[PDB]
C-alpha cells in the first residue's frame, strides 16, 4: 500500500514539473516582449504626429 | 521494519516536493496575469492609434 | 542659510552614522552577555550536581 | 563519437530538461544502429517529454534483439495497463522478476493489482490540483496571444503542448482509478 | 484577572501535576514552599493564574489534589516543591479504585465527589474571573477514568461556560501497563467527547520515543516523561501569565483551534527538545524550532500525522522574536504540506508569540493540533474494546458496581462516531 | 549636466575600475570617504557634501565585489548600485547570458535607469570587461542587447581585454571570443581593445620596473580611459566628447574595434635623461614596440587615427609633429582615407598616483587607432575557433546551459564575412 | 556564498577527512573546540563554506561522516580536531564491509545509505548557493566505493546541478592491500565516470615515494602521506573561500578542464614541498615552483605523464605574486615541452591566484592535470580485473551478496572503453 501511494505521488510530482516548465517559457515570451513595448507605442505617437 | 520506515521518509519527501511545486506554479500564473495585464493593456491604446 | 541648514543636516545625518553603529555593537554584546549568563547558570547548576 | 552524446545526454536528463537530452540521445544513434543501452535512454527521456508513442517505438526497438537487459526491462512499464484499459502490464512485470529480483519491478507487480477487477467536474475529479492549470491553461488559449513565434516553433504550441499532456494525463489517471470505482468506494465506506 | 483551577486528579495525574507546579512554580518563582524569590516583577505580577495569595507573603497553588486510595497523595507531599499543596485541598478516600472505572465513576468514587465539588466551589468562586478548570488524568485507570471523568462532567453543569482543558494520556498502542486498559479508556471519552471543550491526548510510547530518538537518554523515568508534557502545559497557558506581542489565552486557542463541536481532541508536542552533548553544535534559530515541532517525531501522541489532515494547528511561541521569521517561517510550513493540511479552512495555523522564554533557553512552542489522525488512536482502543465485550471478558468486576452492558455498547457508539464523523472531514 | 554612466562588468571590469576610479578622485582631489576636502561627468552630488560616482559595478561572483565594499573605497559607492551575485560564470558565454545572467537583469537596468533619470544631459555610455572570462562576454553581451533597445542613439563605448595571441588563462577562452563578438558587432559602438601581454612587454622595456602584476596592468588601463574622457571637464583648445569618437573611428558599421596607445609611458629615473617634446611623443605612438596590442602596424593599413593630448601641448608643434609622420613611408595610408588622422587638446596635464611607476609629465597623448592589421589577429581567433570546433570540443557545457548547438554554426558564418570585409578595406580601387 | 559539504565514508576516508579539517581550521583560524581565534579579518568573510556557525563561535564542520562499523569514526572523535563535527553527522552502521563492494552497495549499504542521504539532505538546504559536494572514497574497499558509489549516485539524482569533487585513493600499482582489490575497482571507476564532474586520483605507492624522495621523511607514516592530500582539496578550493586576482569556482576549475564529458580524471599536485634544513639551498619563486609544479616526481598519482598527452592542466596558485611570471613560466611549457601537450586545445594550461598563502609558506601553487597517460592506472586495474574474473576468483564473495558475472563483465566493458577514449586523443 505504501509503494502504491508513492509512485502515485511520484506519478503526480512530475506533471506537477512539468507545468512549471511551460509557464517559465511562457513567462520569457511576455518578459523580452515587454520590452520592445514602449518604444512601439512610441513610434506609434509619432505616426499620429506625422500624418498630422 | 527500515523499509516501511525509509519508505514513510521517502513519500513525504514525494508529497511535500509536489506541494512547493505547485507553490512556485501558483506564484506564477498571478504573476503571469501580471504580465498579461499590461499586455491586455497596451493593445487598446494600440489599437485606440 | 541654505548652505549651512545643507551642513546642518550633514552633522545630524552622521550622528546616526555613529549612534546606530553603536546601538549594533552594543546589541551584540547585550546577546552575548546573555549565552554567558545562562552558561553561568548551567556553571551554578553543575555545582549543586557535585 | 558515442561516449558524449550519452553522457551529456543522460545528464541532462537528471538536469530537468528532456527536449534536449533526447536530441543528444538521438545523434548517438547516427552513431550504431542496434544499440540497446540508448534505444531504453531515450524511452526513459521520452515518456518524461508527455508524449507516449515515440517511447513504446525505442521501448520495443530497444527489446528486439534480446530479453536479457534488466535496465529495458526496466521501460515496458508503459504499456496498456498504466496507458490506458485495465490489464495487459503485469504480463511483464512478473517475467522481469524472473530475472534478477530488482526491487522496482516488484513496485510495478504490487501496483498492477485488483484494480484490473475495476465536464469540469470529471476534470476536476480526475485532476488533481493541477487542474487549476489544466483550465487556465486553456482558457489562455481564448486570446490573440496564441498566433506568436518563441524560437522555431510557436506559442499557441506550447500552450498546447502543456494540454496534450494535461489531456494525456487525464486518461492515465482514469484508467488506473475509475470514476465508477469511486462511487463504490464512497458508497461502501458510508454505509460500513 | 481569570485565573485557572487545577484538578490534579488520578494516580498519574497526582504525578503529572507534582512535576507540573514545580514547573511552574519555577517560572514564576514561587520557592519549593511560597515566598517568592524571582529576578523580574514580569513574574509576580499576574501570578494569581495559579497561585493564590496567602499571609506571610505566601502562594499557596489553586489544585484540588484529588485521589481514591490515599498513597499517590502523600507521596505528593512528601517530594520536592511539595510543602506548597494546602493541607485541606488533598481529597483522599481510603478505599482505592482498583483499577475499575466503576468502581471510580459509580461507586467508590462518588463518595468522595460531594468533598471534591465542594472544595472546587470555594477556590473557585474565590476568584474574579475563572478562566479555566483544567483536568490532568489517565484514561486506562480507575481514579482518573472514574472519578475523574465525574468531576469534570459535575463541574461543566456547576459552572457551565469556564473552558474544561483536560490533559488527558489516552492508552499507548502497543505495550500496556494494565489488561482491562481498553473498556475504562472507551467508557473514558464518552464522558468526555460530549463535556469538555479542549482534551489534549498525550501517550507514553509516544513520549518515550521524545526520549531516546530525540533526547538521545538511556533510563528515561516516568518523571522525565511528565516533564515533557509538563512543558505542553507552561506553553498553552504562557501568553495569559507572561507578556507578548500576539498573545492567545485558552478560549483563543479554541475558537481557532476546534472546528465542530464534538471534534475537540487536539495532539501536542514541544519545539526546543535536543540533547546535552548536541545542546551546544544547535542553533535556535526560529524555523529550527518550526522544524522540531511539525515533524512525526516530536509528537506526544502515537498517531503519525502524516496519516491525516491537519483540521487546524497552532503554535504559542515563547520568546523575543521576529514576528516576520515566525510568520514568514509558518507559510512555508502552510504552503509546503498543503496536501498534509486540509482546505476547506483557507489558512489554518495560529500564531501566539509570548516574550518570557522558557527558563533557560531562547524560544519554544507547543503543537497543538487538531488532526484527523487522532481517529487511529481511538479506532485502536476500539478495535481492543470489541475485541473482549464480544465474550464478555473482565466484564463481572464492572456489571456488578451498579453498571449495564447497554451503558458498554453505548461507548462503542459515541467512540466509533467521532471516529467516522473525523474520517467525513478528513476527506 | 554633461555626464556619461560608465558600467563595470567582470572579475576584470571591477579591477580595472578601483584602479580608474582612483585616478578620479586624485584628479578632482576627491577623498576616499566621498566629500571634498568640475565634477559633474563622473561624479554626482547629493546636495551635501557626499560626492558620489555614476558607476555601476555588477559581477556575478561576490568574492571580489566585495573588495571593493570592505576596503578603502567603500564609503564612496552606493552599496546597493554596487551589485553582486549568487552562482558564478565559470567562463560560460551559455551561463551568464542564458542561466544566470537574465536573473540580474531586472534590476540592474533599473539602477542605469535611475542612473539615467539622475543626469539631465547624457551622451555617452562606458564600459569595461574581458572578451575572455564568462561574465566578461556573456553578461556583457545581454547588457548590449538590453541597451540597445532602452536607450538606442545613445553612445556606447567599449574598452576590452582582447585574447593574448601567445599566452592565455582560460581554455574555453576563444569559446567565450568568438561568440561576444556575434553580439558585439551590431549591438555596440566602439570597442576599444587592449590585450595582456603586451602591456607586460611594453611594462619590460620602456618601464624601467620588472615583475609587473595586475596593480600595474590596471592603473595602465585607468590611464588610457582617463585620458580618452578628460575633454569632458576641462576646458582645453580644442575639446571633444564621446558621440564625436563614433563618426571618426568607423567608417563601416560591421568594423568597430580600434585600439588604444599610451606614448609617454616612462620611469622615474629615465624621465631625467630626456627631453618629453610633442614631436617626438608623437611618433613613439607608431612605433610597433609601443602599441598596446600586439599587432604589427606595417601588415596593415592606418583607417583612422585620434591624438588626444593633455597638458601644456601646443598646437603649433602637433602639425609638425604630424606632418613628419605622413611624409615617411613606414606609415601606409592609401587614397580611400587620405584624412585619417585628428588630433584633441587639454589644459590638464596627467595627475600622478602615489606608489605609481608613471612619471609625472606634462605632455601625455594617447593614439586611438583602428586598423586593419587586427585581420591577422583574428584571422587566429577563428582558426583557434575552428581547431576547437572541428570536433566539437568544449561545447557540451554550453548546450548544457541553455544554448542549442545551432548558434555556433552561424557565429562561424557571421564571424566569416567579417575578414571578408577586411579584405574588401585593403585592396586599392582604381 | 557558496558551499561544500565534505561526505566522507570509510576508513582512508574517515583519516584524511579529518586532516583536511586539521588543514583548513588552521587557515581559517580554528580551534580543536569550535572558536575563531585566528589573526586576520579575511578568514571568517568566508567561514560559510565549510563551518556552520553554531551559538556564538562554534563553528560546526559541514561534515558527514559514514563508514558501517563503529572504529575509523570513533578514531576521527577520540582524537586532534575530533569533537567539532555535530553528533548526528556520524552515521554508522555496526558489521563491516570486508572490502566486497556487493555489501556496501548492495546488502548492508543500502540500510544505512537512507540515513546518510537524511544528514546530507538537512545540511543542504541550510546553504545559501550549493556549490557542490567533495566525497572521499577509497575506492578499492569496501565503505569507501561500496558506500560511496551508492551516495554519489543518489546525490546526482538529488541535486543533478552540483560539482561533486572525488578525492580517491587509487588501487595501488605496485605493492596493493586487497587481495581483493581490483575487483572493487572494476566495478567502482564505472560509477564515478557518469555520476561525478572532477575525480582526483590520490594513488599511495606515489605518494609513499614523494615522501621518501623529496621530503627525504625517515619514517613516513599515513599521518604525513594525508597531509599531503589534504592540501590539494584545500587549494581547488581556495578562490571560493579567499580574496584574489584571477579567482576560480569550482565550476570553472572544471569547464576548463572536463574536455569531452568523460575524462574527468586528474592527477594532483602541490608545489613548495622541500625536506626540513634543505630550504636554505632553494629559492620560491614562480619559477621555481614551475620546475617542481611540473616535475612528474611530485605527482600524487602514479602514471608518468611524459607517456601520454596533458590534454587540459590547471593550477590554483595562492600567494602574492605577478600574474606575468605566473604566464610566463605557464607559456614556457606549452613551448619548451610542446609533444606532452595535445594540439587540438593550443590553449591548455589555466592559471588561478587567490591571493592568502598557506600557512609558513609564502607561495604555494596546487597543480589539477587532466593527463592521458592515466591510461596506465585504468589499463592496470583492467589486467589484474582480467585475471581474478578469468578463473573465477574470490566471486562466490561477491555475487554470494547480490551481485550477477554481468554486472562485472558490463563494469570491464566500461574500465575498458575508458582506456580507448583516453588513447584515441594521444594519436
Ligand atoms: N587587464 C586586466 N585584465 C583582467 C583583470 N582581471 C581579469 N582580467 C582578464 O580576464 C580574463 C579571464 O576572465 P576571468 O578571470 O574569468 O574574469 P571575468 O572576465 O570577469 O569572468 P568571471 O571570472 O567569470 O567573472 C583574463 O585573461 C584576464 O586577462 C584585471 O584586473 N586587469
Ligand atoms: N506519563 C505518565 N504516565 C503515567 C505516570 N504514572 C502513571 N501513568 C499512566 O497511568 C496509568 C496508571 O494508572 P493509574 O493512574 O494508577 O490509574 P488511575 O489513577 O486509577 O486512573 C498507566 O497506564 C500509565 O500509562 C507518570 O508518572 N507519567
Ligand atoms: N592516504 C591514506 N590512505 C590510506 C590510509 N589508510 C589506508 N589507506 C589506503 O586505503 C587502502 C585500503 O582501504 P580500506 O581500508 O580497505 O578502505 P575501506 O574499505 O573503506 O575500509 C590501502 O591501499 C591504503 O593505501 C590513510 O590514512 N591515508
Ligand atoms: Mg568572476
Amino acid at each position: 500500500n505504501l509503494e502504491n501511494r508513492l509512485e502515485k505521488a511520484r506519478m503526480k510530482a512530475e506533471e506537477a514539473e512539468h507545468i512549471t516548465s511551460v509557464y517559465l517559457q511562457l513567462k520569457a515570451y511576455l518578459q523580452e516582449e515587454s520590452l520592445h513595448l514602449g518604444n512601439r507605442l512610441d513610434f506609434m505617437e509619432a505616426e499620429v504626429v506625422r500624418t498630422k | 521494519q527500515r523499509r516501511i520506515k525509509s519508505l514513510e521518509n521517502q513519500l513525504d519527501k514525494v508529497i511535500c516536493r509536489f506541494d512547493i511545486q505547485l507553490a512556485q506554479n501558483a506564484t506564477l500564473r498571478e504573476e503571469l496575469d501580471l504580465l498579461r495585464i499590461e499586455r491586455n493593456r497596451y493593445l487598446n491604446v494600440d489599437r485606440k492609434l | 542659510k541654505p548652505r549651512m541648514k545643507q551642513l546642518e543636516h550633514k552633522r545630524a545625518v552622521e550622528k546616526l552614522i555613529e549612534e546606530r553603529r553603536n546601538q549594533f555593537l552594543a546589541d551584540k554584546q547585550r546577546e552575548l552577555e546573555e549565552w554567558q549568563w545562562q552558561q553561568r547558570r548551567q556553571g551554578c547548576i553543575n555545582a549543586i550536581v557535585e | 563519437t558515442f561516449p558524449s552524446y550519452m553522457a551529456e545526454g543522460e545528464r541532462l536528463y537528471l538536469c530537468g530538461e528532456f527536449a534536449k537530452a533526447a536530441h543528444s540521445f538521438s545523434n548517438a544513434l547516427h552513431l550504431q544502429s542496434g544499440d540497446k543501452n540508448c534505444l531504453v535512454a531515450r524511452s526513459k527521456c521520452f515518456l518524461k517529454m508527455g508524449e507516449l508513442e515515440k517511447s513504446l517505438e525505442d521501448a520495443e526497438a530497444s527489446l528486439q534483439g534480446d530479453p536479457t537487459f534488466c535496465k529495458g526491462i526496466l521501460q515496458k512499464a508503459e504499456t496498456l495497463y498504466t496507458m490506458g484499459d485495465f490489464e495487459f502490464a503485469l504480463v511483464f512485470y512478473h517475467r522481469g522478476y524472473k530475472l534478477r529480483p530488482d526491487r522496482e519491478f516488484k513496485v510495478g507487480i504490487q501496483k498492477a493489482q485488483e484494480a484490473i477487477n475495476n465536464k469540469i467536474v470529471r476534470q476536476l475529479l480526475g485532476e488533481l490540483y493541477v487542474d487549476k492549470e489544466y483550465l487556465e491553461k486553456l482558457l489562455l488559449d481564448e486570446d490573440l496571444i496564441k498566433g506568436t513565434i518563441k524560437h522555431g516553433l510557436t506559442v499557441e504550441d506550447l500552450i498546447m503542448t502543456g494540454i496534450n499532456y494535461l489531456e494525456t494525463r487525464s486518461d492515465f489517471w482514469r484508467q488506473q482509478k475509475p470514476i465508477y470505482a469511486r462511487e463504490r468506494d464512497r458508497k461502501l465506506m458510508q454505509e460500513k | 484577572m481569570r485565573e485557572i483551577v487545577h484538578l490534579q486528579a488520578g494516580q498519574c495525574g497526582n504525578q503529572i501535576g507534582a512535576k507540573f507546579w514545580e514547573v511552574i512554580s519555577d517560572e514564576h518563582g514561587i520557592d519549593p514552599t511560597g515566598t517568592y524569590h524571582g529576578d523580574s516583577d514580569l513574574q509576580l505580577e499576574r501570578i494569581n493564574v495559579y497561585y493564590n495569595e496567602a499571609t506571610g507573603g505566601k502562594y499557596v497553588p489553586r489544585a484540588v489534589l484529588v485521589d481514591l486510595e490515599p498513597g499517590t497523595m502523600d507521596s505528593v507531599r512528601s517530594g520536592p516543591f511539595g510543602q506548597i499543596f494546602r493541607p485541606d485541598n488533598f481529597v483522599f478516600g481510603q478505599s482505592g479504585a482498583g483499577n475499575n472505572w466503576a468502581k471510580g465513576h459509580y461507586t467508590e468514587g462518588a463518595e468522595l465527589v460531594d468533598s471534591v465539588l465542594d472544595v472546587v466551589r470555594k477556590e473557585a468562586e474565590s476568584c474574579d474571573c475563572l478562566q479555566g478548570f483544567q483536568l490532568t488524568h489517565s484514561l486506562g485507570g480507575g481514579t482518573g477514568s472514574g472519578m475523574g471523568t465525574l468531576l469534570i462532567s459535575k463541574i461543566r453543569e456547576e459552572y457551565p461556560d469556564r473552558i474544561m482543558n483536560t490533559f488527558s494520556v489516552v492508552p499507548s498502542p502497543k505495550v500496556s501497563d494494565t489488561v482491562v486498559e481498553p473498556y475504562n479508556a472507551t467508557l473514558s471519552v464518552h464522558q468526555l467527547v460530549e463535556n469538555t471543550d479542549e482534551t489534549y491526548c498525550i501517550d507514553n510510547e509516544a513520549l518515550y520515543d521524545i526520549c531516546f530518538r530525540t533526547l538521545k537518554l538511556t533510563t528515561p523515568t516516568y518523571g522525565d516523561l511528565n516533564h515533557l508534557v509538563s512543558a505542553t502545559m507552561s506553553g498553552v497557558t504562557t501568553c495569559l501569565r507572561f507578556p507578548g506581542q500576539l498573545n492567545a489565552d485558552l478560549r483563543k486557542l479554541a475558537v481557532n483551534m476546534v472546528p465542530f463541536p464534538r471534534l475537540h481532541f487536539f495532539m501536542p508536542g514541544f519545539a526546543p527538545l535536543t540533547s546535552r552533548g548536541s545542546q551546544q553544535y544547535r542553533a535556535l534559530t526560529v524555523p529550527e524550532l518550526t522544524q522540531q515541532m511539525f515533524d512525526a517525531k516530536n509528537m506526544m501522541a502515537a498517531c503519525d500525522p502524516r496519516h491525516g489532515r491537519y483540521l487546524t494547528v497552532a503554535a504559542v511561541f515563547r520568546g523575543r522574536m521576529s514576528m516576520k521569521e515566525v510568520d514568514e517561517q509558518m507559510l512555508n510550513v502552510q504552503n509546503k504540506n498543503s496536501s498534509y493540511f486540509v482546505e476547506w479552512i483557507p489558512n489554518n495555523v495560529k500564531t501566539a508569540v509570548c516574550d518570557i522564554p522558557p527558563r533557560g533557553l531562547k524560544m519554544s512552542a507547543t503543537f497543538i493540533g487538531n488532526s484527523t489522525a487522532i481517529q487511529e488512536l481511538f479506532k485502536r482502543i476500539s478495535e481492543q474494546f470489541t475485541a473482549m465485550f464480544r465474550r464478555k471478558a473482565f466484564l463481572h468486576w464492572y456489571t456488578g458496581e451498579g453498571m449495564d452492558e447497554m451503558e458498554f455498547t453505548e461507548a462503542e457508539s459515541n467512540m466509533n462516531d467521532l471516529v467516522s464523523e473525523y474520517q467525513q472531514y478528513q476527506d | 549636466m554633461r555626464e556619461c554612466i560608465s558600467v563595470h562588468v567582470g572579475q576584470a571590469g571591477v579591477q580595472i575600475g578601483n584602479a580608474c576610479w582612483e585616478l578620479y578622485c586624485l584628479e578632482h582631489g576627491i577623498q576616499p570617504d566621498g566629500q571634498m576636502p568640475s565634477f559633474n561627468t563622473f561624479f554626482s552630488e547629493t546636495g551635501a557634501g557626499k560626492h558620489v560616482p555614476r558607476a555601476v559595478f555588477v559581477d556575478l561572483e561576490p568574492t571580489v565585489i566585495d573588495e571593493v565594499r570592505t576596503g578603502t573605497y567603500r564609503q564612496l559607492f552606493h552599496p546597493e548600485q554596487l551589485i553582486t551575485g549568487k552562482e558564478d560564470a565559470a567562463n560560460n558565454y551559455a551561463r551568464g547570458h542564458y542561466t544566470i545572467g537574465k536573473e540580474l537583469i531586472d534590476l540592474v537596468l533599473d539602477r542605469i535607469r535611475k542612473l539615467a533619470d539622475q543626469c539631465t544631459g547624457l551622451q555617452g555610455f562606458l564600459i569595461f570587461h574581458s572578451f575572455g572570462g564568462g561574465t566578461g562576454s556573456g553578461f556583457t553581451s545581454l547588457l548590449m542587447e538590453r541597451l540597445s533597445v532602452d536607450y538606442g542613439k545613445k553612445s556606447k563605448l567599449e574598452f576590452s581585454i582582447y585574447p593574448a595571441p601567445q599566452v592565455s588563462t582560460a581554455v574555453v577562452e576563444p569559446y567565450n571570443s568568438i561568440l561576444t563578438t556575434h553580439t558585439t558587432l551590431e549591438h555596440s559602438d566602439c570597442a576599444f581593445m587592449v590585450d595582456n601581454e603586451a602591456i607586460y612587454d611594453i611594462c619590460r622595456r620602456n618601464l624601467d620596473i620588472e615583475r609587473p602584476t595586475y596593480t600595474n596592468l590596471n592603473r595602465l588601463i585607468g590611464q588610457i580611459v582617463s585620458s580618452i574622457t578628460a575633454s569632458l571637464r576641462f576646458d582645453g583648445a580644442l575639446n571633444v566628447d564621446l558621440t564625436e569618437f563614433q563618426t571618426n573611428l568607423v567608417p563601416y558599421p560591421r568594423i568597430h574595434f580600434p585600439l588604444a596607445t599610451y606614448a609617454p609611458v616612462i620611469s622615474a629615473e629615465k624621465a631625467y635623461h630626456e627631453q618629453l617634446s610633442v614631436a617626438e611623443i608623437t611618433n613613439a605612438c607608431f612605433e610597433p614596440a609601443n602599441q598596446m596590442v600586439k599587432c604589427d602596424p606595417r601588415h596593415g593599413k592606418y583607417m583612422a587615427c585620434c591624438l588626444l593630448y593633455r597638458g601644456d601641448v601646443v598646437p603649433k608643434d602637433v602639425n609638425a609633429a604630424i606632418a613628419t609622420i605622413k611624409t615617411k613611408r613606414t606609415i601606409q595610408f592609401v587614397d580611400w582615407c587620405p584624412t585619417g588622422f585628428k588630433v584633441g587638446i587639454n589644459y590638464q596635464p596627467p595627475t600622478v598616483v602615489p606608489g605609481g611607476d608613471l612619471a609625472k609629465v606634462q605632455r601625455a597623448v594617447c593614439m586611438l587607432s583602428n586598423t586593419t592589421a587586427i585581420a591577422e589577429a583574428w584571422a587566429r581567433l577563428d582558426h583557434k575557433f575552428d581547431l576547437m570546433y572541428a570536433k566539437r570540443a568544449f561545447v557540451h557545457w554550453y548546450v548544457g546551459e541553455g544554448m542549442e548547438e545551432g548558434e555556433f554554426s552561424e557565429a562561424r558564418e557571421d564571424m566569416a564575412a567579417l575578414e571578408k570585409d577586411y579584405e574588401e578595406v585593403g585592396m586599392d580601387s582604381v
